[PDB]
């Protein structure tokens, strides 16, 4: 399964301390080119994922930033787990900015 | 007269439960399992980041 | 069934002696019964002495 | 099982009528300090939730109000229900304005 976890946080920074307000959680496919260039040849993958929901064509920018390729990673070994990989361990979140909805 | 001779039972069944169970397409404990574990295996549960 | 073939095997063992008393008796039918062919036999004294 | 179920609603108020734009329902842990003192001794619970979810520390305030030790009550019992527990039963939703999204 070659997919992305695109997933996107609204994020309330209030007058002292930060709150979170939706993580709109969602499973993307990937190109066939894409696969088979960069993910079975190079290893590599995308920050970009082009994709239609809501019969709607969308990208998502990993960490809003510009396009790159990430290298693929192996997934940290948890117990009965096959082998499985992500390019990002983390998950971006807004920078904190006062009053804010980021 | 010959005396009847003696006979094993040995155990059998065509499905054992494991393979009944193993019958059905999807199992809800392991998608369950898969599915929670998913967050712990392809990302940090346990790093702060604060900014 | 071993019980049954006990005692046929005493029953054989122990109609013997009425089959010896028989043979005194009627040695052409005996002898006959016993070999299988009708067969006349004549005074066995211990042992029966037959003819086809 | 202590957890607190954070939910947060994007509402629209209209000039005529209002509608929904996402309830983003989240179950939040509890501290173990938190269970210890004001849930076993004392019965009752924070109107707040100190969690980490997707890599960040977040808190939701109960009503959008300032930190109170709500008191836990019995759950209402339905058919075929175990004995649970819950400080809320409504559920707060913003008050309407007009032209805002709440």
């Amino acid at each position: 399964m070659y997919y992305k976890d695109v997933t996107v946080s609204q994020v309330w920074f209030g007058h002292r301390y930060s709150q979170f307000m939706g993580i709109f959680e969602d499973r993307a496919p990937v190109p066939f080119e894409e696969v088979i260039d960069k993910i079975n040849a190079k290893g590599v993958c995308r920050s970009t994922a082009k994709y239609v929901r809501n019969n709607l064509e969308t990208t998502a920018f990993h960490r809003d930033d510009h396009e790159t390729d990430m290298e693929l990673k192996p997934a940290n070994a948890a117990t009965r787990t096959s082998r499985g990989w992500h390019t990002t361990d983390l998950k971006y979140n807004p920078s904190r900015v006062e009053a804010f909805h980021r | 007269i010959t005396m009847l001779e003696d006979h094993e039972f040995v155990p059998l069944e065509v499905y054992t439960r494991h393979e009944i169970k193993d019958s059905g397409l999807l199992d809800y404990t392991e998608v369950q399992r898969r599915n929670q574990l998913h967050d712990l295996r392809f990302a940090d549960i346990d790093t702060v980041i604060h900014a | 069934l071993g019980r049954v073939a006990i005692a046929w095997c005493e029953l054989q063992n122990h109609e013997l002696t009425l089959w010896n008393e028989a043979r005194k008796l009627n040695p052409n039918a005996i002898a006959s019964v016993t070999v299988g062919r009708r067969v006349s036999a004549r005074m066995l004294g211990d042992v029966m002495a037959v003819s086809t």
